[PDB]
């Protein structure tokens, strides 16, 4: 039944007991599910050591991964570009994913488009669906570029992407001079910011390779920006502060902040501002580049001091007290310009909260996950901050960037008893945080669940995820959040606090028995 | 209004697209005429759909896994291929059940081979059976395991069939390998057909010896219902409570059990036409079990739906038929007597999956709402048919609509509501046009039967009369 | 006992068998405490609309207040003038109240002395601590400015702040022209915001009723604005931001931003920025004044429109989205400046914030308290998210300001279930959200023993507190917080929201039982 005027959604309603009723003699008649005893069992057993080992003994089963094919990033890449319109060639279902994907994140439209290929596509080999794709995709959408990436069924079939453009080009399907850079994005190898590097670099390649002869150095008096893979509004909009804020005549390459939100005024925005053509074919006179997230950027890198012949700084992710120190300090050796006193204050401004807050922090112990830089410089902070960061996943990392993650970690003592794990999906950090139990978690949406499972097993084994990354699809708008610069620094400093204190009002919420410990003053 | 009117603005969208593209598309645009049953009123469907025009349709993994194979609980599927259809597919779908999630149901987790560059060069067919192993390892519970073909499974032509059949008979699982590659077909749609398929010949057959399950001449079951937001539960309580026994819910809160005791029910339920039909057609054909389509979206569809039922049976049920009728009446009656005034009129348009755009119709006119257009992203023209008795004479008709197409469209047509999937929501939020997901209820309660008809109604008010809708002009402007 | 690298402090060590055991036994044995029952029973009762109205028939007993005395308000006022020192004539047991006080919300030093009267300066008349109190004042913290508050005792002694002064300058206490503005703030009179006026009104008054003559409206070509008690210093910013977003000339008056944020690098700066005295003077030859807050500015609107003979607009507190929008334009109006791109898409952005949220906000009931204008604006904000203010107090609200609000709550549908209590303080709201329970409440620190009282009934009658206002004690750094403009709503819309989530994953956070509905996407 339903009260008119209080109508019950699923949560309340299913609850009823006729409702309850119903699923017990479902149960009970043909589910024919394990007794509760069994279920009971088995769970308590995922949760010991003996599990966990067996869970890491894994080669060939992948639960909950921390990440996502090529293609998505290549989109994410393209959307950066001034009236740009990602083109994934390939299966058109990948496209729908990823579109939803990031819609579910930002909360936003997301236009990509797929050239449909089906299996006579891919039997014959599509390049029509190239031809017809571009000409369609330019005159429906109008837009003033396409960036082309790729599926593991075009990247199988090897679909030379660069002849079916030329030819598509040649034939008159689309103007010669219409800007098609391409990229192949294999889902099958790396992840998905390797696809918004391999996207990128096409990118740069498209309008700098050939005019290379008339670019000098430093003439152009800017200093490159790469962001990469960012999913956060305030991260894109925080470091052209700053670089605006210290008068750094800058350039950031693949800008899709405002095309990640259009205003709702009535009106349907397709395309936003964003990189500019002229900017990336300006791009090589620039005074150097810096890359936001190196480690995800490694192709491009290449490029760019091969080709750009740019020496790109090796500068971490701006993420925390020193490393944005280093950061501000590299562009300011670049571009000449001093750190204005107004940076000077916001630093001064984190630091005292650090030191307002560094009771509290000082050895809370924390999980975490997300892309390699994203970690690498969260861990960074985390330890900045006095915290512990016991369980260091990154499931798309590798060798080279777990042995810097180490030497981080033996560079203080907070790190002293971290452990980073590459090529670890969630499934693995769930025994990590049963066995070794920390205080909170910080990572994206999927830990929800891992926190659903700890609670299940007691509420002292309970560990509160603390929703920081990509994607996040249970919490609203906060993808315009920060992490990067002192500003960023700020926020998850005031996050990560407040989130302890939460814990703890609840822990000591208990009239009698542990309210004891309610503090109004903390 | 007036199909001269609404023939002026097709053809003025179709204008954009180069020859080629105007001509296929021309066939998918159709204005709506009542009597009419066939293609014939200029509506061809589940065709190829034209690259680069941004449609909305999906793969045939999406068709499986996404949600036939997906959605049953105490079974565990894996996403064969590389990591990101199984991730971006990662508890999308709100396909609701029972269960402990890790050790007996395994719906919101996503199991992947996660193919890497040497697994396609070698073929991981190897790696599929390790994988089984570890699962049988660290998931004891599982029931069986399903293996769902991403696109690169299907091109480089890995026997999964036979891994499949060969731990199966080592660990006395049910392993069911399912050939949904992405690029096969056109869409979600024969990812169905292919996921019913597997059924068939891998789950079905299996308890056709045995006689042991006690049957009722009362025993029906659910097909077609995936349980979205707990659509299936609101619509078996009302079969239950007229007399019925829900023996199995196809894809809803499913196990593999359930599944296999279908072949023993009296009679077949079908909601969802485009998925199921398949699986229905066998079962009678083989099992010799009759099978029915049915509507619950709305107090008018739904009491229809469960007289037709109840008549299927003897008087004891039909009896209890009315007294369900009775007892639910003065609910939904004070739904609509809340609701309706405040969506009287209100015109609305739609496009969702194949089945929806033209069930949910009879729902929004119990609310006197009008659906001024429709279309389906996968049906075929068995559901047109089907839809043109459902649409008002001189609605508008789409079949694989291009976004730009949507866009246009409702710029002219300028519903009060418009209902569609995600890729769809914000951009008409954008334009200022009450948008409501449907296809996962924008994370809302049941909308089947009666109880979730109280739902359904108060979200539509609840956005439609939103606040927020009159402040999209800044005042400075105008 | 303790196990050393395990510490345990008060809250888990306290749960210790021996220590429950010793407390037992205290209780036992020497607390003679009410038996559990009666315990239980009389919790009960409380919670009954029996109770309440007892609780409401109330004519003198104040429990749990909701405002402070108005010296408090003075010297938040004082702080926001350059190197101006607060000084509160009377019982210097105040001062050291208030600087904890602040202490505590900013986390931040708070400067402020008192002349310490005692027993015979309360019966002889503290003259002389004035003229002692002032020249040592200047002597030892060398400010520009002092600000002279009172205390009750003070108040009730009919102490002449004035005659003091004057006497302290003539008699060489002190520089004659060293500005010493004061002010009257009887603790039993109003709340602290009247303070926060009349201090500012003195301040007003001192550096112009005589310089008058040459002052000429709109000379200055700028627009001064009050903020009157902002306790939030995103709240000081973002109007200075929107207001140089414009290009408006301004001149806010009373501007601690910098007092209350100084940074932690090595050196502490008793003073900051604030208002220069060269402003205030100046002041008058603004095009007009708009007060932030207006109805706790009373006097000072007097003062500005009679004195300064400024037509001060009749604008609300510039919180949500439909005030915002009338205060920009007016101060468009006023200076001329168009409303710039910047802030129109800034007000499209809030939009498409509300329109991806009003799903899970249409509906919510909430329970409120905090100063008149901050309610009254939150109001606003609420009704225009399609939430319902059922319960909005405001102990220090009047009249009048009940009557406003009730229009306001009678301009919208969901304002239909809401009461304005005026007068009433959080014992009285207890009894409210217990009998009429809503979804969260929104306040100050102090509800937090509301939530406390409230969960203590049953999970079920749990209604959450949501910190936005003042005092937030056990909250590190929520003052940097922002309420007013698109910018402070856009925050307050996304806490909302990710509140309610929250409390939502929480009910469906039992596995089998609940977690059906804990969905990933939301
Ligand atoms: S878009 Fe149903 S034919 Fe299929 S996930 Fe939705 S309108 Fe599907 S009713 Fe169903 S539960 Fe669906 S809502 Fe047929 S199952 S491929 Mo997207
Ligand atoms: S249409 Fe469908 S989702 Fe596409 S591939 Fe084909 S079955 Fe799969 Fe998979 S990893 Fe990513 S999303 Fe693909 S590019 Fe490959
Ligand atoms: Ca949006
Ligand atoms: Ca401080």
């Amino acid at each position: 039944s339903q009260q008119v005027d209080k109508i019950k959604a699923s949560y309340p309603l299913f609850l009823d007991q006729d409702y309850k009723d119903m699923l017990a003699k479902k149960r009970d008649g043909f589910e024919e599910k394990y007794p509760q005893d069994k279920i009971d069992e088995v769970f308590q057993w995922t949760t010991t050591k003996e599990y966990q080992e067996l869970n890491f003994q894994r080669e060939a089963l992948t639960v909950n991964p921390a990440k996502a094919c090529q293609p998505l990033g290549a989109v994410l890449c393209a959307l950066g570009f001034e009236k740009t319109m990602p083109y994934v060639h390939g299966s058109q279902g990948c496209v729908a994913y990823f579109r939803s994907y990031f819609n579910r994140h930002f909360r936003e439209p997301v236009s990509c488009v797929s050239d449909s290929m089906t299996e006579d596509a891919a039997v014959f080999g599509g390049q029509q669906n190239m031809k017809d794709g571009l000409q369609n995709c330019k005159a429906t959408y109008k837009p003033d570029m396409i960036a082309v990436s790729t599926t593991c069924m075009a990247e199988v079939i090897g679909d030379d992407l660069n002849a079916f453009i030329n030819n598509s080009k040649k034939e008159g399907f689309i103007p010669d001079e219409f800007p098609v850079p391409f990229a192949h994005t294999p889902s099958f190898v790396g992840s998905h910011v390797t696809g918004w590097d391999n996207m990128f670099e096409g990118i740069a390649r498209y309008f700098t390779l050939k005019s290379m002869d008339d670019k000098v150095v430093g003439s152009n008096k800017k200093i490159n920006i790469v962001p990469g893979f960012e999913t956060y509004l305030g991260n894109f909009r925080v470091i052209k502060r700053m670089l605006s804020e210290m008068g750094v005549g800058y350039s950031l390459l693949s800008d899709p902040e405002e095309v990640l939100d259009t205003p709702a005024d009535g009106q349907f925005r397709m395309y936003a501002g964003g990189t500019t053509q002229e900017e990336m074919k300006d791009a090589p006179n620039a005074l150097n580049t810096v890359l936001l997230q190196p480690w995800h950027l490694e192709k491009t890198k290449k490029f760019v001091e091969g080709t750009w012949k740019h020496e790109v700084p090796k500068l971490n992710i701006p993420m925390g007290l020193d490393w944005t120190d280093e950061f501000l300090m590299k562009v300011s050796e670049i571009s000449g310009q001093p750190i204005p006193a107004s940076l000077t204050k916001e630093r001064g401004r984190l630091v005292d909260m650090m030191t307002d807050s560094h009771t509290w922090l000082h050895g809370k112990r924390f999980a975490l996950w997300g892309d390699p830089d994203f970690v690498m410089g969260l861990v960074k902070f985390l330890l900045e901050l006095g915290c512990e960061p016991v369980h260091i996943l990154c499931h798309n990392g590798n060798k080279r960037w777990k042995k810097a993650v180490d030497a981080i970690l033996a560079a203080s003592p907070y790190g002293k008893n971290a452990t980073v794990y590459i090529g670890k999906d969630l499934w693995h950090l769930r025994s990590l945080v049963f066995t070794d139990k920390p205080d909170f978690m910080i990572g994206n949406s999927y830990g929800k669940f891992i926190q659903r499972d700890t609670l299940h097993k007691g509420k002292e084994f309970e560990v509160p995820l603390i929703r920081i990354g990509f994607p996040i699809f249970d919490r609203h708008h906060l993808h315009r959040s920060t992490t990067l610069g002192y500003e960023g620094a700020m926020q998850i400093l005031t996050t990560l606090v407040n989130s302890i204190l939460e814990r703890l009002d609840e822990e000591t919420r208990g009239m009698q028995a542990t309210d004891y410990n309610h503090d109004l003053v903390r | 209004m007036s199909r001269e009117e609404v023939e002026s603005l097709i053809q003025e969208v179709l204008e954009v697209y180069p020859e080629k593209a105007r001509k296929d598309r021309n066939k998918h645009l159709a204005v709506n005429d009542p009597a009419v049953t066939q293609s014939k009123k200029c509506i061809i469907s589940n065709k190829k759909s034209q690259p680069g025009l941004m449609t909305i349709r999906g793969c045939a993994y999406a068709g499986s896994k996404g949600v036939v194979w997906g959605p049953i609980k105490d079974m565990i599927h894996i996403s064969h291929g590389p990591v990101g259809c199984g991730q971006y597919s990662r508890a999308g779908r709100r396909n609701y059940y029972i269960g402990t999630t890790g050790v007996n149901a395994f719906v919101t987790m996503n199991f992947t081979s996660d193919f890497q560059e040497k697994d396609i060069v070698f073929g991981g067919d190897k790696k599929l059976a390790k994988l089984i192993d570890e699962v049988e390892t660290l998931f004891p519970l599982n029931k069986g395991i399903s293996v769902q073909s991403e696109c690169p499974i299907g091109l480089i032509g890995d026997d999964i069939e036979s891994v499949s059949k060969v731990k199966g008979a080592e660990l006395s699982k049910t392993i069911v390998p399912v050939r949904c590659e992405g690029f096969r077909g056109v869409s979600q749609s024969l990812g169905h057909h292919i996921a019913n398929d597997a059924v068939r010949d891998w789950v079905l057959g299996k308890r056709d010896e045995d006689t042991t399950f006690a049957s009722t001449p009362y025993d029906v079951a659910i097909i077609g219902d995936y349980n979205i937001g707990g659509d299936a539960w609101s619509s078996r309580i009302l079969l239950e409570e007229m007399g019925l026994r829900c023996v199995a819910q196809w894809s809803g809160d499913g196990s593999i059990s359930e599944i296999e005791l279908t072949p023993k029910v009296k009679l077949n339920l079908v909601h969802c036409y485009r998925s199921m039909n398949y699986i229905s057609r066998h079962m009678e054909e083989k099992y010799g079990i009759p099978w029915m389509e049915y509507n619950f979206f709305g107090p008018t569809k739904t009491i229809e739906s469960l007289r037709a039922i109840a008549a299927k049976f003897d008087e004891s049920i039909q009896k209890k038929c009315e007294e369900v009728i009775a007892k639910y009446k003065p609910e939904w009656e004070a739904v609509v007597a809340k609701y309706r005034p405040r969506l009287e009129g209100k015109r609305v348009m739609l496009y969702i999956g194949g089945l929806r755009p033209r069930h949910v119709i009879g729902a929004y006119e119990d609310l006197g709402m009008e659906v001024v257009g429709t279309g389906y992203e996968f049906a075929h023209n068995d559901d047109y048919d089907r839809t043109m008795k459902e649409m008002g004479d001189s609605t508008l008709l789409y079949d694989d609509v291009t976004g730009y197409e949507f866009e246009e469209f409702v710029k002219r047509i300028k519903p009060d509501l418009i209902g569609s999937g995600i890729k769809e929501k914000f951009i008409f939020q954008k334009m200022g046009i009450p948008f409501r997901e449907m296809h996962s209820w924008d994370y809302s309660g049941p909308y089947h039967g009666f109880d979730g008809f109280a739902i359904f109604a108060r979200d539509m008010d609840m956005t439609l009369n939103n606040p927020c809708w009159k402040k999209l002009q800044a005042p400075w402007e105008a």
